[PDB]
RNA sequence: UACCUGGUUGAUCCUGCCAGUAGCAUAUGCUUGUCUCAAAGAUUAAGCCAUGCACGUGUAAGUACGCACGGAGUGAAACUGCGAAUGGCUCAUUAAAUCAGUUAUGGUUCCUUUGAUCACUUGGAUAACUGUGGUAAUUCUAGAGCUAAUACAUGGCAUUUAUCAGUGGUGACUCUAGAUAACCGCCGAUCGCACGCACGGCGACGAUACAUUCGGAUGUCUGCCCUAUCAACUUUCGAUGGUACUUUCUGCGCCUACCAUGGUGACCACGGGUAACGGGGAAUCAGGGUUCGAUUCCGGAGAGGGAGCCUGAGAAACGGCUACCACAUCCAAGGAAGGCAGCAGGCGCGCAAAUUACCCACUCCCGACGCGGGGAGGUAGUGACGAAAAAUAACAAUUUGGAAUGAGUACACUUUAAAUCCUUUAACGAGGAUCUAUUGGAGGGCAAGUCUGGUGCCAGCAGCCGCGGUAAUUCCAGCUCCAAUAGCGUAUAUUAAAGUUGCUGCAGUUAAAAAGCUCGUAGUUGGAUCUUGUUUACUUUGAAAAAAUUAGAGUGUUCCAAGCAGGCCGCCUGGAUACUUCAGCUAGGAAUAAUGG
RNA sequence: GACCCGCCGAGCAGCUUCCGGGAAACCAAAGUCUUUGGGUUCCGGGGGGAGUAUGGUUGCAAAGCUGAAACUUAAAGGAA
RNA sequence: CCCGUCGCUACUACCGAUUGGAUGGUUUAGUGAGGUCCUCGGAUCGGCGCC
C-alpha cells in the first residue's frame, strides 16, 4: 500500500538509487481521515504496538477554548471558512489541523453572560435570570466584573451573527477529536483580511 | 530480523562469562530482567561453571526448582535470569551467600558474604522523575523503582537498601573522595579513590580513579559505581580489591607462591 | 553452526631450493646423526627455532626496559631454558639468536634414551620407544620428538610392563618357552 | 632467509620478456598401514523436485457431566493462552546503498522479564461430545440436539486542546510535576494451596499513565572496486528549500497545496560494469604491499518472479494467506491442492561437492512447563579439502640367530542416549618379518647414468633451451641412481619471485618512451623573518575499537596441531596481556606547515 | 668609436680531465642514485596484431585527436 | 641477408543487405486481477415497529 520509506526518492545529488529491499511494514502509510461535518462517526485503528487511532470521519461538534477569558466549552462546527493549505480542502469542508472554522457561539456567549452579567450578543424567561435577584454583596462581586468585562470590538460583531472564528489546533484524523481555539486579537484582524479578500 | 532474538551463540557469548568452545553451539541467553545481557551472569553458569553444584544445564533446574535459590532475596527459578551486578545469591540449603562483584580481570567472581551481610545490597541510581500527585521517584541498576527518595539523592549517587523491604536504608554521595569500582571495560573490577570528575557537556563526563597503591586511571561516569564513603567499602570485596597486578608483578606472585 | 574449531597450523616449511646439495646433505648429516624419519622433521625443528629468533628479533628492537621486553622476554628464555636448549648462564635475548638445530635435536625423547644408555643406537632407540617400552616419570611416551625438559631428562626410563624393564617377557620369548 | 637460474650473439655487456622456483585452493591422476582433528552442491542452475521429517505446547494453580481409567483423582478430545516473526539455508539483489567505527532520538515503538502502581458473583453463545449428511477428492465441511470460561459480553487518573505560575531536572525543553477551563478507555464477577481467628496468611493470573530489560525503526560524522569510448546531472508526474497540513511508532517532499529556483559536479557528479552481500577475517608477505573474504561470528537480504495483506508486541511472514506470471500435481473433467536457497534424497547443470542413518543424552531454545517438543543441535556413515602425530624393522654373532613390537585380531571392560572409534587389556598374531611404498625424474636450468637393448627427424620427449636423421647420457625399455615420502604428480586461478606497476622503489639521448612550441584554470608545491640565553594539521596520553582468528602468558592434550584446563594431599589456581588502520572523543606538547589581528 | 689587457652578468658553442654517471657509445650533464625523496607536467611496460577495429569528435576533403580485442610469437632490440 | 604483390592451406576477429534475431533493465501511453481504505448496501438473528 502507501509506503512512507525514503528510498523510493532520489539522491541530493540527483541519482536514483536502487531499493535493496521490498515494502517494509514499519514504513507503511494510509489513506487520509477526510473527516467532514456531520454525525460523529469515528473508527478505531490499531497501530504498530498494539496501540489505537482514532481516525475522525466525519465530526460536527468540537471542544473550543476561548483565549483572552478562560472558557473552554464543547460548541458545534458550523462551517469552514478557510484553510492556509489550500481552497480545495474548505469547499469540501475538511476538518485538519489549523483549519479556520465558523462555531456554534451559543456556549461561549451563555458562560459571558451567567459569569459577567453582561448582553454579549444582543442587539424571554432565560434572559429574565439575567437580571437575578441576590444579596447586595453577591451584587457587588459581578459590579466590579463589568468594569473589565469590556469584549474586543472584532469579537462583539461576531457573538451577534452566532459565530465565532476558531482554529483546530488538534488532529482528527490521529485522536478522532476537532479540538481549537477561539481565534481572536490579531490572529483575528489577520485571516479577516484573508477571507475578505478571498 | 522479524522480531526480538532469542538465541546467543557461544562465540558471540560476552567473554567475562569464560564459556569453552567443544561443550555446544549456543550459550546461555540471559532472559529479560533487572541487568543487561552484556553485563550479567546468568543463573545456569554461575551454578554450573562456576559454583560446580551442577553439571549439566537439566540439573541446573532441578536446583533452581527446588525453590533453594533466592535473588536479592527474592526466588527465582528462571535458570537464565540477569542476576548481575551487586545482586545478592542466597542459598540457605548450604547455608551459603553470595555477591556478584567483579575482580581485577573484570569477571564475576565467586565472593562469598556472611549472614549479617546479604541482607543489603548497593545500587546506583540512573534516573530521577517526580511521579503524579508531586512524588519523587528513583531508578536504580537494577530497575528498582523507589518511590520518596531522600531529596539529596541524585542521579548519580549510590543509594544502600534493605532486600527485606527494599527500602533505601543509607546513601552514598558521588564526589571527589569516595570509593568506586569501574564496570565499563579495560578497568572493570578496579576500585580507587575518585580524585577528579571532567565535565564535558553534551559528551560523556570523564573521571580520574586513583587505587591504594598510587594507580591512576580514567574512565566514563556511566561505569562508576560508588562503593563507600572516603575509603572504607561499604561491601565486602574480593581478594585483589582493585589493584590490578600488571602481568609483570603477577608472575612474580605467580612463582612466588609455588 | 557447530561445536567444532578448525584452527589448525603447518608445522614445517619447504626450502625455497629444491635441489640444492649444499643443503641436501646438511638435512641428511641431521638425519642420520639423530635417527629422524624423513626431511619433514629437520624443516619441523628448523620451523620452530626460525619462529623463535623472530620473536627475538621483534623483542631486541625494542627499548631496553620496555615493559612488553622484559615480560615477553623472560618467558621465552624460561621455555628455552627449562627443555635444556637455553643454559642457565646466557639469560639473555642475544643469546637466543646463537641456537642451532642440533641443540633441538639433542632434546628429542630418542636422543635422550640414546645418551642415557637405554638403546644401542640412535635407530634402535626410535623403535624401542615407538614399541611402548620408555616412559617418562610414570608414563608411557610413545612419541620419539617428546622434548624433554630438565625436570623430565632425570626420570626416563623403561615402562613397568616391558620386558626390558621388570614386566612379562614379550609374545617371542613366551612362544619360544612353550615350545621346548 | 631482504635469494634468484635457463633462454636473443661467433663471443660480450645490456634492455626485456619467456621459462624455471616456492606457497596457496579448486579440480584431477596414481598410490594409500596406524592415529588426533576436520572442509565438504558456494563457483555453472537464487535450476527443478518424488517421498519422509524439520513447531509445537499442561501446572497444586483458565475450561473436565468421554466410566476412557478409577475411589475425588488420573486423562483423551476440545475451548482458551502462548510460541510459530527465533533457529536453519542461500548470496540473487544491492556501489554512500548494505556494512564498520562513531553517535542521536530532548523525533520514536516495544509481548515478555524486573521494580513500582491497582455485590442480582450477571447475561447467552460455542467447541469437544451425541446424531443426520453431502462431494471422485483435501488437515473440505454443512444441519440439528446439548453443555463450560482468565473465551465473549455485562456490571480520581488516562485521553484532546486552551490558560496561568515556576517540585525535581538536563549543556540545552515546548521536560517532569502543579493549578484552572473543559473535552471524554482504566478503577479484578478469575484460580490454587494452607487452613485459622464477620475478619484472615502464601501464591497464580491479570491492569499500565510508569520505569527496566530484549531490542526495533530512522538519522550524525567518516570510509568501497572498475569505468570519461559516461561531462554535466536533477527539476512534467519532488529535483533543492520555505509555509500549512495529511500520514506514520515518530523527526523528515513521507505526502498534499501554495511559493522560492534551486541542489550536485574534474576534490569525478550523473550514467554504465561488477563471474560485488558488507565487515570481523584468509592467503602471501624484509619493509611497503598484492590478492581473497559464497563459507559456521556480526549485520543485511531473499524464500520460483513481482505485488498486496491477515493475525499479532513484533512479518509486507511464505515449513501464513489473496492475486497475476512462470512451472507443475490429483481428477469422475464438476473441482481441488502446489512451493527444499530446512535436514537427508532425486533430476539437471557441470572440472567441481557426502547418509532418504540414530537421539534430544550434551549445547540451548520454545510452551500453560521440574515432566513436552526441536533434521536448532549432538552422534555415527561418506571423506587423501586440509592440518597434527607417526610404522614399514631393531640388535647381536659373521650369512646365521634368538629377542622387541605394532598392523591384524578378538574373551571383555571402558566409551555413548544406545553404539562405533580411540584408550585399557586376556588369548592369538613377523624372516622373503610376501604383514613387498609408492609418486615423479636421471642434457642443462635442477639433486641423479659417456650403462645396455630397441627405434632411426619415424614414434615420441621437451614448462624453457632443445633431443631423434643407425654407437640417442633427453625418446621406448632393462638395470642403476636421485628427489619428496603415505604421499607424489598434472591443469587453472593467485602471491612472492616483480625494483617487469615504482609510496618505500623503476624508466623516457640511441633498448618501449619528454606533448612541435607557448599560454593557462583546477590540482600539486611554494623564500627568509616574530622568546632567545584565534583556527587547524601534527605528536603524546586516556577511553573506545565485540568475541573467534592472529601475536602472546600459563598449563606434559603420551608429544604435537589443538584445548582452556587443571595443581595438591574437601583443597587453591587459571580461564592473562598486546594489536584493532581511518574518522570521532579526551588530556599535554607548540617545533615544523597553513590561518587570523 | 676601432684595436689591445682583464673582470662581472647573460647566452650559442668548443676542449681537457679518473668530478661522477652509464649497458656502452658517450655525457660539466645524460653528475650530485641501493649513501635511493628539491618542485612539477606529460609519458613507457617483450615483439606482433596496430595507431588497425569500433564509438565519439574535428575537417570541404585529405585526414587529425581519442583508441581496442581476438589471435600470434621467444625473441624483437640497444651499445660494443 | 632480405621486402611486397600473386598463388596454395588453415585459423582468428572485422565490415555487411536482412525495418536481422534472442534475453535483461529503465520507461511513455492504454488495459488491469487481487487486497486495503472510504461511501453505501442490509442476506440474516438477538432484544425491546423501534434498537
Amino acid at each position: 500500500g502507501i509506503s512512507r520509506d525514503n528510498w523510493h526518492k532520489r539522491r541530493k545529488t540527483g541519482g536514483k538509487r536502487k531499493p535493496y529491499h521490498k515494502k517494509r511494514k514499519y514504513e507503511l502509510g494510509r489513506p487520509a481521515a477526510n473527516t467532514k461535518i456531520g454525525p460523529r462517526r469515528i473508527h478505531t485503528v490499531r497501530v504498530r504496538g498494539g496501540n489505537k487511532k482514532y481516525r475522525a470521519l466525519r465530526l460536527d461538534a468540537g471542544n473550543f477554548s476561548w483565549g483572552s477569558e478562560c472558557c473552554t466549552r464543547k460548541t458545534r462546527i458550523i462551517d469552514v471558512v478557510y484553510n492556509a493549505s489550500n481552497n480545495e480542502l474548505v469547499r469540501t469542508k475538511t476538518l485538519v489541523k489549523n483549519c479556520i472554522l465558523l462555531v456554534d457561539s451559543t456556549p461561549f456567549r451563555q458562560w459571558f453572560e451567567a459569569h459577567n452579567a453582561l448582553p454579549l450578543g444582543r442587539k424571554p424567561e432565560e434572559e429574565e435570570i439575567l437580571n437575578k435577584k441576590r444579596s447586595k454583596k453577591t451584587q457587588k462581586k459581578y459590579e466590579e466584573r463589568k468594569k473589565t468585562a469590556k469584549i474586543s470590538p472584532l469579537l462583539e460583531e461576531q457573538f451577534q451573527q452566532g459565530k465565532l472564528l476558531a482554529c483546530i489546533a488538534s488532529r482528527p484524523g490521529q485522536c478522532g477529536r476537532a479540538d481549537g481555539y477561539v481565534l481572536e486579537g490579531k490572529e483575528l484582524e489577520f485571516y479577516l483580511r484573508k477571507i475578505k479578500a478571498k | 530480523a522479524r522480531g526480538p532474538k532469542k538465541h546467543l551463540k557461544r562465540v558471540a557469548a560476552p567473554k567475562h562469562w569464560m564459556l569453552d568452545k567443544l561443550t555446544g553451539v549456543f550459550a546461555p541467553r540471559p532472559s529479560t530482567g533487572p541487568h543487561k545481557l552484556r553485563e550479567c551472569l546468568p543463573l545456569i553458569i554461575f551454578l554450573r561453571n562456576r559454583l560446580k553444584y551442577a553439571l549439566t544445564g537439566d540439573e541446573v533446574k532441578k536446583i533452581c526448582m527446588q525453590r533453594f535459590i533466592k535473588i536479592d532475596g527474592k526466588v527465582r527459578t528462571d535458570i537464565t535470569y540477569p542476576a548481575g551486578f551487586m545482586d545478592v545469591i542466597s542459598i540457605e540449603k548450604t547455608g551459603e551467600h553470595f555477591r556478584l562483584v567483579y575482580d581485577t580481570k573484570g569477571r564475576f567472581a565467586v565472593h562469598r558474604i556472611t549472614s549479617e551481610e546479604a541482607k543489603y545490597k548497593l545500587c546506583k541510581v540512573r534516573k530521577t522523575w517526580v511521579g503524579t500527585k508531586g512524588i519523587p521517584h528513583l531508578v536504580t541498576h537494577d530497575a528498582r523503582t523507589i518511590r520518596y527518595p531522600d531529596p539529596l539523592i541524585k542521579v548519580n549517587d549510590t543509594i544502600q537498601i534493605d532486600l527485606e523491604t527494599g527500602k533505601i536504608t543509607d546513601f552514598i554521595k558521588f564526589d571527589t573522595g569516595n570509593l568506586c569500582m569501574v564496570t565499563g571495560g579495560a578497568n572493570l573490577g578496579r576500585i580507587g579513590v575518585i580524585t577528579n570528575r571532567e565535565r564535558h557537556p553534551g559528551s560523556f563526563d570523564v573521571v580520574h580513579v586513583k587505587d591504594a597503591n598510587g594507580n591512576n586511571f580514567a574512565t566514563r561516569l556511566s561505569n562508576i559505581f560508588v562503593i563507600g564513603k572516603g575509603n572504607k567499602p561499604w561491601i565486602s570485596l574480593p581478594r585483589g580489591k582493585g589493584i590490578r597486578l600488571t602481568i609483570a608483578e603477577e608472575r612474580d606472585k605467580r612463582l612466588a607462591a609455588k | 553452526p557447530v561445536a567444532r574449531t578448525w584452527v589448525c597450523r603447518k608445522t614445517y616449511v619447504t626450502p625455497r631450493r629444491p635441489f640444492e646439495k649444499s643443503r641436501l646433505d646438511q638435512e641428511l648429516k641431521l638425519i642420520g646423526e639423530y635417527g629422524l624419519r624423513n626431511k619433514r622433521e629437520v624443516w619441523r625443528v628448523k620451523f620452530t627455532l626460525a619462529k623463535i629468533r623472530k620473536a627475538a628479533r621483534d623483542l631486541l628492537t625494542l627499548d631496553e626496559k620496555d615493559p612488553k621486553r622484559l615480560f615477553e622476554g623472560n618467558a621465552l628464555l624460561r621455555r628455552l631454558v627449562r627443555i635444556g636448549v637455553l643454559d642457565e648462564g646466557k639469560m639473555k635475548l642475544d643469546y637466543i639468536l646463537g641456537l642451532k638445530i642440533e641443540d633441538f635435536l639433542e632434546r628429542r625423547l630418542q636422543t635422550q634414551v640414546f645418551k642415557l644408555g637405554l638403546a644401542k643406537s640412535i635407530h634402535h632407540a626410535r623403535v624401542l620407544i615407538r614399541q611402548r617400552h620408555i616412559r617418562v616419570r610414570k608414563q608411557v611416551v610413545n612419541i620419539p620428538s617428546f622434548i624433554v625438559r630438565l625436570d623430565s631428562q632425570k626420570h626416563i626410563d623403561f615402562s613397568l610392563r616391558s620386558p626390558y624393564g621388570g614386566g612379562r617377557p614379550g609374545r617371542v620369548k613366551r612362544k619360544n618357552a612353550k615350545k621346548g
